[PDB]
């Protein structure tokens, strides 16, 4: 369910908390699955700060629920890879 | 006490709609489309456990058998296994 | 401001005449709602949920006004009235006044034959809320009369009607499946196969969840044969969701029971069912984990 | 379905009369589409549930007022479910056992006000409830009610535990209700108000009406000055009706510190601003207290008196509109105005000071020194209307009423500053010429502006001309 | 109403099939027609794969559809090359 484009930030994570819209609710932020939402999503930097406050870490809708990593991505601990907010480049 | 009522005895319900939910005629169905199981008017009008003694200070052993404490102590001292289903209770006299 | 103050502080300091004035004010505010003021609907829900058990004298006035506005010419008025029912079902069931809520359910069952899609979706959402706050045993009309009425509504093509009706069918099949015979559940599954070709992904996800609930209810064999025939029969831009449904059925219903038929489906040379078997196996392993 | 009173007539050329399933609907000939529509309306035993809900609602009403009519106990007749379908014979539905020997009149209609009550006496009582589906030919409910009462009391097949009782007939096809039979005292307005409330807000009746509306697929789209002070002279007779003075009691004191209440005569005010005529419907001294429902039954009696005065008046004498205030007891007034629907009751932006309407000396002397419903009529602007227009005299009368409601001494000083303002005994306003009534209205407006500035902590002359004219005419300011 | 002149319908029908069922029925009928024309023509080059695909052994060419093999009749030059 992925695309070859859209690298995310590759930035060091911070205390800001990810946020998901209802159009893509329940998806894993990395592997786009729906199984075992285990680890909370940290969104590093000014992805949260400013006009993008409480927005989607995926497509860009108004976020309503906390984003999560699945257990399968945290099996190899991909959740420490960085910020998963999509920057369209 | 006779209360007979001359009914109309033709219940015009679609049998295909009643037990399926789909009719091939659709909106051109001759009968009415309803799914219910209510009765009609004419159908309504036509219609120590072995010795059988008292138990004091009850307790259950390892074989899930509840009996008196003296009876369970005598059963544990007399035999190693319980007399209910020959389970391996090992003569345990516990509450 | 009233909704924010009630959500911040509460409704403990409200006087009785003050509460009557608040109910009359929010009834007149809902009575004059020209735009789609959904935040005002959320404020209505916040005020009556903050009031709680003190709205019991005011409940027949609210019910009478909503049932009067449900007969309106405009579709938006009926949609807003059913949305108010869906908001206020929880606080109607807090006081356990089951006669008024059952009367509302009977009137909504009469209103289920509407032709406008937004109104029908709002009625279905209100009925889903009423079933969630009452329970199956005291639900008038009963589920054995409700679900056969819901069976032809699944053939509708509108997205909101499909989403609300599949959500209601999923709540019933998860909670109250004992009232419905297995023939009707198999008819529901045969309708859900056509429902799997929708556009919104939430509709397909809830469809897969209903497949899992029905297989948990009636047994995982005939629904698996139905899904395998759909997998070998589709050949279109769908049927990955059929494999997701197969994996959900197997994960909910002890996958030793499913794996012989799924393994024997690999022997079919039909060039697309084998990829479905392997994709269902991958989704099954991702669902079951350890 | 829409023309079903006309298609399903009872008076046909030839026809075998048959009863529809689980209902009391009669068909003469097999009409399949009408049968399909009426079965689809009345599915899942709706007729029996409507009858059961009406029986339980009447039982709840009579249990709520068990002690008020010397009733020992109320019995719900646990009967067979086929009682609501049989039109040939009927059992009793509600049994009433009394504390004492009830005085029982001869049988009469529910709408019969006159009832000499001392015919016989008995203890037990029965109430029967009948449901019919009337057609276009036979949608009369009262003659059906008395015919069914006579044919059920006289015939031996119908079983009733008491020779005296009442039968209630409800036509669901036309939403009509009536009753016929014996009465014990206090029961008749209780059954009238209870039946009005039941046909207002029964749940199963609402289910039936909603099923009919969804069968027909009908919808309801409906959910000087331009106000009522000025619309009376706009070729439309607007009569202000006020019943707040019906619950009126005088002030008196006893020998000790406690004070008693004197039962003064109630007054219903009908004010015509286009003519200056104020009709005060009086009440008896024994009818303003003691009886139950002082805010409802007294208002119903005042509404019946207003309907009798409207029916006694001609078509031109009846008003084309009603400049009503905010509704506090206007539900039974609107219910009882079926025979006089020529005046539409609505609340405009202009009100009237009806509490000063008893401020006249002649009308107050006629109302206070009486004990019977005389229903007198006087003139507000008897001599001021000949020196002004209709709207100007209406505004002057409204300003005089507002000045009398503000301060009676200032209003009497403005209207009658000397002994030369003595008018006729049928005149409420003081005697004046054109310029004298103009100066009296100017002084009354100045006193009203001074009282409004004293009450609102503002200046008297700070208001605009339109705001002062609206305050004089009784509108919003 | 004119009961003998209404459009014909029978009880317990089940309705008309959808687009997917009609499409797979058309594909099965096209496969049957292609196999009937192959058996009439008696061409030994046609083979069905273990994954279920048409193959020309004289050309050694796979085909996605039945009409792809039906249009594979170049094949004369490949048959002359594979004859020796
Ligand atoms: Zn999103
Ligand atoms: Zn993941
Ligand atoms: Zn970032
Ligand atoms: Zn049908
Ligand atoms: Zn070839």
């Amino acid at each position: 369910k992925h695309h070859p484009d859209l690298i995310f930030c590759r930035k060091q994570a911070g205390v800001a908390i990810g946020r998901l819209c209802e159009k893509c609710d329940g998806k894993c932020v990395i592997c786009d699955s729906y199984v075992r939402p285990c680890t909370l999503v940290r969104i590093c930097d000014e992805c949260n700060y400013g006009s993008y406050q409480g927005r989607c870490v995926i497509c860009g809708g108004p976020g309503v629920s906390d984003a999560y990593y699945c257990k399968e991505c945290t099996i190899q601990e991909k959740d420490r890879d960085g910020c998963p907010k999509i920057v369209n480049l | 006490l006779r209360a007979t009522v001359r009914w109309d005895y033709q219940p015009d319900i679609c049998k295909d709609y009643k037990e399926t939910g789909f009719c091939g005629f659709g909106d051109s169905c001759k009968f009415l489309h309803d799914r219910s199981d209510y009765k009609h008017g004419w159908q309504i009008e036509r219609e120590c456990f072995i010795c059988r003694q008292s138990f004091q200070n009850p307790v259950v052993t390892k074989c899930r058998h509840y009996f008196c404490e003296s009876c369970a102590l005598q059963h544990f001292r007399t035999t190693p296994r319980c007399y209910v289903c020959d389970q391996q209770t090992n003569g345990v006299f516990n509450p | 401001t009233i909704e924010k103050i009630m959500g911040n502080l509460g409704a403990a300091d409200i006087d009785h005449k003050l509460e009557e004035q608040l109910i009359d004010g929010i009834l007149y505010a809902f009575q004059e709602q020209t735009t789609e003021d959904s935040v005002m609907l959320n404020g209505f829900g916040t005020v009556v949920n903050a009031l709680g058990k003190r709205v019991k004298p005011y409940l027949p006035q609210i019910c009478g006004t909503v049932l009067w506005r449900l007969n309106n010419k405009s579709a938006k008025v009926r949609q807003q009235a059913a949305d108010l029912i869906s908001r206020t079902a929880v606080v109607m069931k807090t006081c356990q006044e089951e006669k008024l809520m059952g009367h509302l359910g009977v009137v909504l069952y009469e209103y289920l034959g509407e032709e406008y899609p937004e109104v029908l979706g709002s009625i279905l959402g209100a009925l889903k809320a009423i079933v969630n706050v009452i329970g199956m045993h005291k639900m008038t009309p009963p589920i054995k009369d409700l679900l056969p009425r819901l069976t032809p509504i699944l053939k509708n093509r509108h997205e909101k009607v499909q989403e609300n009706c599949i959500d209601l069918v999923g709540r019933i099949a998860d909670r109250g499946a004992e009232y419905v015979s297995a023939r009707e559940w198999m008819r529901i599954c045969f309708e859900l196969l056509e429902l799997l070709k929708a556009h919104k992904k939430a509709i397909r996800r809830a469809t897969v969840n209903t497949f899992g609930y029905i297989a948990k209810a009636i047994g995982p064999h005939d629904v698996l044969a139905t899904l395998l025939n759909n997998l070998k029969v589709q050949e279109r831009q769908n049927r990955v969701c059929t494999t997701v449904a197969i994996a959900i059925v197997a994960e909910t219903c002890s996958p030793f029971t499913v794996l012989p038929a799924l393994m024997n489906e690999y022997r079919v040379p039909e060039l697309n069912v084998q990829n479905g078997v392997l994709k269902s196996l991958s989704f099954l392993f991702e669902y079951i984990g350890e | 379905l829409w023309w079903s009173p006309t298609i399903n007539r009872a008076n046909v050329y030839v026809g075998f009369q048959v009863q529809l399933d689980l209902t009391g609907i009669f068909m003469h000939g097999k009409i399949p589409t009408l049968k399909i529509s009426l079965i689809q309306i009345f599915r899942a035993h709706l007729w029996q549930k409507i009858h059961e809900s009406i029986v339980m609602d009447l039982c709840q009403v009579f249990d709520q007022e068990l002690d008020a009519l010397e009733i020992e106990t109320v019995q719900k007749e646990t009967i067979h479910p086929r009682k609501s379908y049989k039109m040939n014979s009927s059992c009793a539905d509600i049994l009433l056992f009394a504390s004492y020997k009830w005085n029982v009149s001869r049988p009469s209609l529910l709408a019969d006000s006159k009832d000499v009550m001392d015919s016989t006496t008995t203890q037990k009582y029965w109430i029967d409830i009948q449901l019919r589906w009337g057609d276009y030919d036979s949608h009369d409910i009262e003659r059906y009610a008395r015919a069914k009462f006579l044919d059920y009391t006289t015939d031996n097949m119908s079983i009733y535990p008491s020779p005296t009782g009442v039968l209630i007939a409800i036509d669901l096809a036309y939403n009509l209700h009536s009753a016929y039979g014996n009465w014990f005292p206090g029961s008749k307005p209780l059954i009238q108000q209870a039946m009005a409330k039941i046909m207002k807000a029964n749940p199963a009746l609402y289910v039936l009406r909603e099923r009919i509306r969804k069968g027909l697929q009908l919808y309801s789209s409906e959910p000087l000055s331009s106000q009522n002070y000025g619309e009376l002279f706009s070729n439309q007779i607007i009569w202000f009706v006020d019943d707040t003075n019906v619950y009126r009691v005088t002030i008196h004191k006893t020998f000790e510190g406690n004070l008693t209440t004197k039962p003064i005569n109630g007054a219903i005010f009908i004010f015509n601003p286009r003519t200056g005529q104020l009709f005060l419907k009086i009440i008896h001294t024994s009818v303003w207290a003691g009886q139950k429902r002082l805010g409802q039954l007294a208002k119903w009696k005042t509404a019946e008196e207003v309907a009798a005065l409207i029916r006694s008046l001609p078509v031109e004498e009846q008003p084309k509109q009603i400049i009503v205030t905010r509704k506090g007891m206007l539900d039974p007034l609107e219910v009882h105005l079926l025979d006089f629907p020529n005046i539409v009751i609505k609340g405009s932006e202009l009100q009237l000071p009806f509490q000063a309407c008893l401020k006249v000396e002649k009308f107050g002397d006629l109302i206070l020194k009486a004990t019977e419903p005389q229903m007198v009529l006087f003139n507000l602007y008897d001599d001021w209307l000949k020196t002004i227009s209709s709207y100007t005299a209406f505004s002057r009368l409204i300003l005089i009423l507002r000045a009398l409601h503000v301060n009676n001494d200032r209003a009497k000083v403005i209207l009658k500053p000397d002994k030369t303002t003595i008018t006729e005994p049928h005149h409420i306003w003081p005697t004046l010429t054109d310029e004298e009534w103009i100066k009296v209205e100017v002084q009354l407006k100045d006193l009203i502006l001074a009282d409004y500035g004293k009450k609102n902590n503002v200046n008297v002359a700070s208001l605009t001309q339109s705001e002062i004219r609206d305050i004089i005419l009784g509108m919003e300011i | 109403m004119d009961f003998q002149h209404r459009p014909g319908g029978k009880t317990g029908s089940g309705g008309v099939a959808s687009s997917s069922e009609s499409n797979r029925d058309r594909r099965e009928r096209l496969r049957q027609l292609a196999l009937e024309t192959i058996d009439i023509n008696k061409d030994p080059y046609f083979m069905k794969n273990h994954l279920g695909s048409y193959e020309c052994k004289l050309c050694l060419t796979l085909h996605n559809n039945e009409g792809s093999y039906l249009a594979h009749t170049k094949h004369q030059t490949n048959l002359a090359r594979r004859a020796a």
